[PDB]
Order: structure tokens, then sequence, then C-alpha cells
């Protein structure tokens, strides 16, 4: 039960508290327009399986 | 802060016009809130530094 | 009474057209003009455009109509009887006596054309849909017409 | 909810613009049928005038 | 101003609201006045609104 | 490169240092828009009243 | 019948329905106002036709697909093949 929990727990280490955004503009399904937390707006991409 | 930028890219007319539309606690300051302002830098103006008579930011 | 005119032909609001000519009808009672005829017509044809024909039946106001009656006050009744029936000739027929009345007053001409081109329109697309190589007996027959005088017609639109 | 004031602190700016979201929440593009609101208020002369 | 779109569209409540930039004799060329009283706008309002919703036989 | 100067929205790289591509000034609006959704209780239609100030609308 | 069959007569709609023609005729007038299934119907007897424009772009269309389904098949196929082909171990 451990092992499953710590493994799962590695993945989490490894990976980041990444950026929350809003999306201000949908121009296509390649090019959206995002208002990240941080400040800087971004041009972000999509994938496939959203 | 205005004559300094004006004097560095000089020469410079400064148009101010005195519509005194503004307040109604700045119309018993002078009469405008801009005629404040435009008293202030009148005076100073007039006797800054040599600016009087090689006066030129108008 | 001419803020209704307005309304309705450009502006298409018919709603906002009959109650200024209920009002225009009040005021014209007292005097007798040609203006006062104008105000009869205009109620009855907002009825008409809304496509209920029944509507048009029940309401006729007698007050100015009787004073002036002849052909300008019986035309509203047929143009709604016509529609009604869904034939083309009742419509037809109406229309070339009426043509006087069409030129006295915008209203009435533009939507009368509306009218019997809506009708023809409708009769048509009824009889085309589920028939190709369709008699010309069967479209005669739906449009109420002569079978000369569909044809003629159908070759306008065509075009 | 006040009026438009502000020859004073940086108070004063911020009462009028949230005054001017519930102006049309109440009507002025939004009205209310899926939102519905009762206000209580102390001092009903406080308010806008259009309000 | 001077495009296919309506150019700014404003309003103003009081006398303090405008600001003496946007005031200035040389930016507004037109004026829309706004009265509300009159006899005959009253009698059009409720005609055309009761007509919106549906008729009664006590329509007057 | 000709399509490249007017004000509008633009792509940077943070340290591959290249625009990159040009955007349309429509991206970069945080506002919504309500084109006629939780619609007034009034219109054009649904009035009679305010004639004189019919003109002034119809115009602006 | 009518999604099956592109084309059937008038007259052999009769013998399938085991109605008249005329029958047959008024049947489909309510049909295809009803619009379960779109029919052209001929009072001349000629043919009534189902699902067809009278178009060359519907041709174009059908024609394109069926070959690019195939090229799709041929490549599948042969990767199970190479299984079979090993032989001295299934037989």
């Amino acid at each position: 039960k451990q092992y499953e929990k710590s493994e799962n727990d590695l993945k989490a280490l490894q990976s980041v508290g990444q950026i929350v955004g809003e999306v201000l503009k949908q121009l296509t399904e390649e090019k959206f327009i995002v208002k990240a937390t941080n400040g800087p707006r971004y041009v972000v991409g999509c994938r496939r399986q959203l | 802060e205005l004559f300094v930028m004006a004097r560095e890219h000089a020469p410079s007319i400064i148009f101010m016009d005195e519509i005194d539309s503004i307040g109604s606690s700045r119309l018993e300051g002078g009469s405008g809130g801009d005629s404040e302002v435009q008293r202030t830098m009148l005076e100073l103006l007039n006797q800054l530094d040599g600016f009087e008579a090689t006066k030129n930011i108008k | 009474m001419q803020s209704g005119i307005i309304h309705a032909a450009e502006e298409k609001d018919w709603k906002t057209a009959y109650s200024y000519f209920y009002e225009a009808f009040e005021g014209y009672d007292s005097i007798d003009s040609p203006k006062a005829i104008t105000s009869l017509k205009y109620m009855l044809l907002c009825k008409i455009m809304l496509n209920t024909p029944e509507d048009v039946q029940a309401l006729v106001s007698g007050k100015l109509a009787l004073r002036y009656a002849g052909r300008q006050t019986e035309a509203l009744k047929c143009v709604a009887q016509a529609s009604k029936n869904r034939s083309l000739a009742d419509f037809e027929k109406a229309l070339t006596d009426y043509r006087a009345e069409l030129r006295d007053d915008p209203i009435i001409s533009t939507h009368l054309a509306k009218l019997y081109d809506n009708l023809l329109e409708q009769n048509l697309i009824r009889v085309i849909e589920p028939f190709s190589r369709v008699q010309i007996e069967h479209i005669s027959s739906l449009i109420k017409l002569s079978k000369a005088d569909v044809e003629r017609k159908l070759s306008q639109m065509i075009l | 909810g006040g009026r438009r004031f502000s020859e004073g602190t940086s108070a004063d700016r911020e009462i009028q613009r949230t005054l001017m979201e519930l102006l049309n929440q109440m009507d002025g593009f939004d009205t209310l049928h899926r939102v519905k609101m009762i206000m209580a208020t102390n001092r009903p002369d406080t308010l806008d005038p259009a309000l | 101003d001077q495009n296919v779109n309506v150019k700014v569209i404003m309003a103003t409540n009081r006398a303090d609201t405008l600001d003496p930039a946007l005031l200035r004799p040389g930016r507004l060329d037109r004026k829309i006045e706004f009265p509300l009283p009159d006899r005959r706008q009253k009698r059009l309002i409720f005609s055309t609104i009761t007509s919106k919703m549906n008729l009664s036989e006590e329509v007057d | 490169r000709e399509l490249l100067k007017p004000n509008a929205s633009v792509a940077l790289h943070k340290h591959s240092n290249a625009l990159v591509d040009v955007l349309p000034p429509e991206a970069d609006s945080s506002i919504m828009m309500l084109t006629s959704d939780q619609k007034p209780d009034v219109m054009y239609a649904d009035i009679g009243g305010m004639d004189i100030q019919k003109q002034e609308v119809r115009e602006a | 019948m009518a999604k099956y069959y592109t084309r059937i007569t008038m007259k052999r709609m009769a013998q399938l329905l085991d109605l008249s023609v005329d029958e047959s005729e008024a049947f489909l007038s309510n049909l295809v106002v009803n619009k379960t299934i779109f029919a052209k119907v001929d009072r001349l007897a000629g043919v009534i036709n189902f699902q067809r424009p009278k178009d060359p772009n519907n041709l174009l269309n059908d024609w394109s697909q069926k070959l690019n389904s195939l090229m799709s098949l041929v490549n599948k196929t042969t990767h199970l093949i190479a299984k079979e082909e090993m032989i001295h171990n299934l037989q």
C-alpha cells in the first residue's frame, strides 16, 4: 500500500506547482491567449486529449 | 518636472488652457485648480536660474 | 397615423403600427377627410399582415368604414378571404380593380405584393417537394388557377 | 453604494466604481431573473439617485 | 470616431462627473438633450407595452 | 516584416530571443459582452414615446 | 424499402407493397411531408427516386471514399500474416 503511495509521491515530487491561468481569447485550437497568474500573458498550445 | 523635461528637449511652448471647470473646492483656491498651478509656475519661472531674460521655454 | 406608416413598411413593426392606428382612428371620427379613410385601411392591414385572416374579420370598425364604403373598405376583407382560402386566383382578381387604392397609399401596395408572391410560394413548395415530374393538373388544382395561368407565372419565378 | 465623491481618499473613487456594478445588475444591461437581489440598507439616502 | 462602429457614447449624471480634459470646447460638436415629461409619450408607452403583453376585453 | 510595424499583439521568446510571429490586436481582452443577452425591459418597438428623442438616438 | 433501393419503378413498388400505384402515390405524399425519408415521385410513372440529387458531385465523393479505405486495409492485414508465415511452430 505504501509502495503505491510513494511511487505516486515521486511523481508528485518531480512535478512542479504549475501555473494556473484563464483563457483571455481562444483564437483557434493551437493558439490560445492566456492570462497567467504570475503576471505575463502567454501564447500557449493545447494537447489533443482535450 | 514639467520645466526640466521641456528644457531638456527644448524649445517648448506650453500652452496652458485655463477653462477652470475643475473642483468645487479648487474654485476657492484660486478660481481653478489649473490657475493655482499657473500662478506657481509663472512667478517661479520668471525668477528661476538665468531664465528671465534668457527664457526660451515660454 | 403617420408614425404608423413608417414603422409598418420600413422598420417592419406591425405591433407598434396597430397601436398607432387605433389612436388616430379615434381622432378622425369628428371630421370627414381623405385622411380618415387611410386610417381605416391600416388597422385591418396589420391583421392580414400577421397571417391570421380571422382577426381581420373579428376586428372591423364600421365607424369610418361605412361613410367611405365602396371599393377601399371591401378590399382589406377580400384579401383576407384569399389568404384563408390559399387561392392565388382570389388575390389575382382583386388586385387589378384595387390598383387605384394601391397608388393612393404606399402601405397597401407593398404588403399586397408580399402577400401574393408569398402565397404563390407556399402553394408551389408543397407541390414540388414530394413530386418530381408532377402533373400540370395537380399544380393547377392546389394553387386554384387554370393550367395556362400557373405556367406563365412560373416562367418568371424560374428566372 | 454611494456617489461620485472623489475629491479625497482612494476609498472615494472605489465606492463609485462598486456602485456601478449594482446598477447594471438591477437593470442597465443585465436583468433580474437568473439572480434576484434584496438589499438591506440602513440609510437610503446614501445610495445613488439612479439606484 | 468616423468608423463603421458607433463613436464612444457617454452618459453623465453630474456636473463633477467630467474632467476638463474631456470637457474642452473643440471635442464636442454634438449635444444630445433629453426631456421626458410630455402628455403624448405617456399614452404611447402605455399602448405599446399593453400591446406587447396579451390583450384583455377591458382594454382601454 | 512589412506587416510587423502596427501596434498589435505579438510573440517574443524569453531567451531564444526572437519575434517569432505576429498576432491580431483582437487578442488581449478580458472584457465580457452581452450582445442582447439579459435583454432590457425596453425596445424601440416596445415604446412609442420619447418621439422627439427618437430622431436624436437614431442618428447617433 | 426506400433506404436500400436507390431506384424503383412506380409499378414495381405496387407489386412490393401489395397495393395499387395510385394508393402508393398518396402514401408517399403524406411520408415526404412528415420527412421520414425524402422521395421524388412521378405521376408520369417513369421512376421513383430515393436519395439521388442528379449531380456528378455525389458520384465523385462516393468514388473517393471507397479507394481511401482500401490502402489502410492492406497494410494492417500483412502484420498478422507475418506471424503465420514463419511456420514450424504452428505446424
